[PDB]
């Protein structure tokens, strides 16, 4: 009436819960690189010989 | 010596025919041997400044 050991078991399942990968899109930066210095447009010299 | 422009506080004459060494002692004249009067001391009886 006790416990005895059974057959060994002829499998193994491990259950792990795991979501997936979507698309690759790569989105750098919001406004991306190093926008560069420029021109104020048409500026004009502030500045005269004098005669 | 021709006069282009004279306002208050400016002139621009022209000065043709001198040499540099002469227009350099006129430059170097105003800038640093004209007389002015100029506060030179100072009196503080309060300063809570």
């Amino acid at each position: 009436g006790g416990l005895t050991c059974a057959s060994a078991p002829q499998g193994t399942l491990r259950i792990l819960e795991g979501p997936q990968q979507s698309l690759s899109g790569s989105p750098l930066q919001p406004i991306p690189a190093s926008p560069p210095p420029q021109i104020p447009p048409g500026l004009r010299p502030r500045f005269c010989a004098f005669g | 010596v021709d006069v282009v422009h004279m306002d208050e506080n400016s002139l621009e004459f022209d000065m043709v025919g001198i040499d540099a060494a002469i227009a350099n002692a006129f430059r170097r004249i105003l800038l640093a041997e004209v007389p002015t009067m100029a506060v030179e001391k100072v009196l503080v009886y309060n300063n809570t400044s």
